[PDB]
């Protein structure tokens, strides 16, 4: 278990992927030209897990980049790190996706998937052992949504025993840029609980709230929320990138976090939460840190907590501070919040501490729970599906691409299912 | 000549074996190069090479190669030959059904050919000490496949366990029981005798003796090294007590199944500290009953005794030693089986405890491990077994071993075994 | 025999994920040529 292989697809994906690139770039001391300038051994000592070693001191992102679009890739190349990326590896359309999962699954997408697929061979031929996958995308769009999910499956068929993982980003009518993002969203879910082993629910609603309400930002902009998309991003993945004992690999999270093949839907939580401008900030202790971890107000996925249950939770310390203090503090919360943990998994929270801390920051704390609350966000969504669907509103987009009514019944009713099966685990006793 | 074949499992059991020989080279005066500058017995541990290199008679084994990478760019580099570091690519993941059938297999043949041709060097083989945790996928999963091979390949051969038992302070998977119980079904129809060592014992004794906040695997394992040595130290010194494997078998193992020593290990002293009075052989006995110096985590008190073995070592005199016993039988009871005489196996090994220059440990004059078959350490089974059952009634997590070829009915039966094993420490101790 | 009976047991449900798989590829050529079959005709319509 070494490389991840990256995929970005779509507008978000791609905007979102730049962001996470120039984000750990930076932790591990690659500047926009692949050279190392850090000074610090422990940067280099797993960055074979995201960059390939190009001749000399180069270190190139094991990443592709796609979309149905030209437009996104430019402006990706144009970034502060867009010159890092393998030029090979963009892989891009003319004809867009138009935010419909139909062309972005059955059409335009099905037309782009083979030249994907051939540089993630490429890619993935290099490695000494392949972890697996991730992909940055979003639900609600076209490309991200409908050609994400095709590449997944395609994906899934070359490579059925790697490890699939994606961040995928949950759309909200709070910053919605098309009416039948609901349609995009389920018709995605039920492809992502079928095909991928562990997802991080990544929700607009979510973000807009934080912006808004902590920040206290009036207006918002895609740039506010992905400043916290990529703080979240670096967290989860710091387990895989920085030597350590706990979650060191895609498959050894796996089997800490799922205890059921469907429950697979992450929800990120973050602390403490900060501004693109604020570079302030002067606070966050341990027993600080720790509180954000049932802080609805943290949550990078709608959803409270505490109207659920814990199945598994992974917990990570970034910069420097006492193990002996996070280790007292964590057994605090888990024994005076007793009631939000099953039973039926012992010692079910694990935590791990990094000594480096994210860019802006000398103290942060990053969560990963797989939470029965989760069922809040898909909910959600199956509420505002049925609010269209119910009239068959905008549904001559689909079928006019060749889909069928009964995708969109089958897509609702596994969405459900999920549902019910969190709630299911949530009733559960250790009755035993 | 009664040499012992040394195999290291995974993480836990590589890392312990890096400080079990870092010890051994200090005891017998070998440098990390392999050379001595030089009573003849450590030969049974120790081959020796045209240059007069001292390499140990030892394989290290793991699924992935960060651990041994280290070993192999490490102080000792030079004492191992490459060939006895084997790395696989690919690790268990913390999961018993790929470390046992998908990744072990790959792997099985090329471990069994090097432990052959360490075999082929011995003119008088006495068998294997198996170090491995019981939470790793490799620990668990690929020691009972190679268990399993090692009774074919040489029969009636001795075969003892050096196993880590795991513990939620140092814990890195919640799969962990399952992986657990999984290894102790397979493996205990192989095993000859098999010593525990609970993580949480060893890390409250850091903790509490010696003054460690947050202690870590190297605190731990100097530890653990420490009573790896006293157990091995009568088959690399001339020895009375323990001086073959078959010995340990013979004084402590009166049934099969019931096969499982508590280790308690005096004194355990910090090195940053004070100058202080040495331990007599009477402080250092009665310390040997205290629950807080136990290598497992259990009530002795609450159980009852089928063997007990005494090695001391250093500056210590039988007339002392016997004192000693008599006044613990005075105030204690000391409980043992109907079927078995209330004694002790006592046995000296003239050379004092060494300990890692700059390690966490003082040096002493003298020091006791004692090795008790007690009916107690079935409390320790009962923990992990009901961790087990926890989560096996949702079948949380199952579908991880399924999907790698592994079937339900395995767990049921490894289970239905371990059931067996805690009935089988309630009969023993009946009457 | 408790080890090939894994690794046979692994196979079944590769080659089943394959299945699965080759029968998501199924439904794409199917409402893709679907997607041209309806146009096709709408002007079979139009022309007559
Ligand atoms: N005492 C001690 N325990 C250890 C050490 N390393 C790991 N462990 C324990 O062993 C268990 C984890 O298993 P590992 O040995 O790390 O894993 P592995 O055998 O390499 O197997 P895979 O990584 O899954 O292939 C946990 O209970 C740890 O606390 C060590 O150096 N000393
Ligand atoms: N967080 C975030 N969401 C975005 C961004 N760009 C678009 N979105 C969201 O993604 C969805 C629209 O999909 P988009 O990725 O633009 O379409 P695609 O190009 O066809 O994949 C909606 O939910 C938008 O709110 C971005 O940069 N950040
Ligand atoms: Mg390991």
């Amino acid at each position: 278990m070494r490389e991840i292989v990256h995929i970005q697809a779509g507008q978000c994906g791609n905007q979102i992927g730049a962001k996470f690139w120039e984000v750990i770039s930076d932790e591990h001391g690659i500047d926009p030209t692949g050279s190392y300038h850090g000074d610090s051994d422990l940067q280099l000592e797993r960055i074979n897990v995201y960059y390939n070693e190009a001749t000399g001191n180069k270190y190139v992102p094991r990443a592709i980049l796609v979309d149905l679009e030209p437009g996104t890739m430019d402006s990706v190349r144009s970034g502060p790190f867009g010159q890092i990326f393998r030029p090979d590896n963009f892989v891009f359309g003319q004809s867009g996706a138009g935010n419909n999962w139909a062309k972005g699954h059955y059409t335009e997408g099905a037309e782009l998937v083979d030249s994907v697929l051939d540089v993630v061979r490429k890619e993935s031929e290099s490695c000494d052992c392949l972890q697996g996958f991730q992909l940055t995308h979003s639900l609600g769009g076209g490309t991200g949504s409908g050609m994400g999910t095709l590449l997944i499956s395609k994906i899934r068929e070359e490579y059925p025993d790697r490890i699939m993982n994606t961040f995928s980003v949950m759309p909200s009518p709070k910053v919605s840029d098309t009416v039948v993002e609901p349609y995009n969203a389920t018709l995605s879910v039920h492809q992502l609980v079928e095909n991928t082993d562990e997802t991080y629910s990544i929700d607009n609603e979510a973000l807009y709230d934080i912006c808004f309400r902590t920040l206290k930002l009036t207006t918002p902009t895609y740039g506010d929320l992905n400043h916290l998309v990529s703080a979240t991003m670096s967290g989860v993945t710091t387990c895989l990138r920085f030597p350590g004992q706990l979650n060191a690999d895609l498959r050894k999270l796996a089997v800490n976090m799922v205890p059921f093949p469907r429950l697979h839907f992450f929800m990120p939580g973050f602390a403490p939460l900060t501004s693109r401008g604020s570079q302030q900030y002067r606070a966050l202790t341990v027993p600080e840190l720790t509180q954000q971890m049932f802080d609805s107000k943290n949550m990078m996925a709608a959803c409270d907590p505490r109207h659920g249950r814990y199945l598994t939770v992974a917990a990570i310390f970034r910069g420097r501070m006492s193990m002996k203090e996070v280790d007292e503090q964590m057994l605090n919360v888990q024994n005076k919040n007793s009631s939000y943990f099953v039973e039926w998994i012992p010692n079910n929270v694990k935590t791990a501490v990094c000594d480096i801390p994210p860019r802006g920051l000398k103290m942060s704390a990053t969560f990963i729970g797989n939470s029965t609350a989760i069922q809040e966000l898909f909910k959600r969504i199956s509420e505002q599906f049925t609010a269209m669907f119910r009239r068959k509103a905008f549904l001559h987009w689909y079928t006019g691409e060749g889909m069928d009514e009964m995708e969109f019944t089958e897509a609702e009713s596994n969405m459900n299912d999920l549902v019910s099966e969190y709630q299911q685990y949530q009733d559960a006793t250790a009755d035993e | 000549m009664r040499e012992c074949i040394s195999i290291h499992v995974g993480q836990a059991g590589v890392q312990i074996g890096n400080a079990c020989w870092e010890l051994y080279c200090l005891e017998h005066g070998i440098q990390p190069d392999g050379q001595m500058p030089s009573d003849d017995s450590f030969n049974t541990f120790f081959s020796e090479t045209g240059a007069g290199k001292h390499v140990p008679r030892a394989v290290f084994v793991d699924l992935e190669p960060t651990v041994i990478d280290e070993v192999r760019t490490g102080t000792y580099r030079q004492l191992f030959h490459p060939e006895q570091l084997i790395t696989g690519k690919e690790d268990a993941a913390n999961n018993y059904a790929r470390g046992h059938y998908t990744i072990g297999k790959e792997i099985i043949d090329l471990v069994l050919d090097r432990i052959r041709k360490l075999a082929d060097q011995c003119t008088g083989l006495q068998g294997f000490l198996v170090f491995h945790s019981f939470g790793g996928g490799t620990g668990s999963g690929f020691t009972s496949l190679l268990m399993e091979r090692l009774s074919v390949d040489y029969g009636k051969k001795s075969k003892l366990e050096f196993s880590i038992y795991p513990a939620p302070q140092v814990s890195t998977a919640v799969v962990e029981p399952y992986n657990s119980i999984l290894t102790t079904h397979t493996t205990l129809e192989h095993s000859d005798c098999a010593f525990m060592v609970d993580n949480e014992a060893i890390y409250d004794i850091c903790r509490r003796n010696l003054d460690i906040e947050r202690p870590t695997y190297t605190n731990l394992n100097r530890l653990i090294s420490q009573i790896v040595s006293s157990i091995t130290a009568s088959l690399r010194f001339d020895g009375a007590l323990n001086v073959d494997l078959t010995e340990f078998q013979t004084n402590l193992v009166p049934y099969p199944r019931i096969h499982f020593p508590l280790a308690t290990y005096a004194p355990v002293i910090s090195a940053e500290k004070a100058y202080h009075e040495q331990l007599s052989v009477a402080e250092i006995t009665n310390a040997c009953f205290e629950p807080a110096n136990q290598m497992v985590k259990c009530d002795p008190r609450h159980g009852k005794y089928m063997a007990c073995c005494l090695l001391y070592r250093g500056d210590v005199v039988p007339k002392d030693v016997n004192a000693a016993i008599a006044t613990i039988k005075t105030k204690r009871s000391i409980q043992f089986v109907d079927w078995c005489p209330t004694g002790f196996k006592v046995g000296i090994n003239y050379q004092p405890p060494t300990v890692v220059p700059g390690g966490d440990l003082a040096k002493v004059q003298r020091a006791v491990c004692m090795l008790s078959n007690t009916t107690a350490i079935a409390e320790a089974w009962a923990r992990l077994d009901h961790k087990f059952d926890l989560m096996y009634a949702k079948r949380a997590f199952v579908h991880w071993y399924v999907g790698e070829g592994m079937e339900e009915g395995e767990f049921s039966e490894a289970r239905e075994d371990m059931a067996a094993l805690e009935k089988d420490y309630e009969e023993v101790g009946v009457d | 025999k408790k080890l090939e009976a894994a690794e046979e047991r692994r196979k079944y449900q590769e080659a089943e994920l394959l299945k699965h798989l080759a029968e998501k590829r199924e439904h794409e050529r199917e409402v893709i040529q679907r997607a041209i079959e309806e146009n096709n005709n709408w002007i079979k319509m139009a022309k007559e």
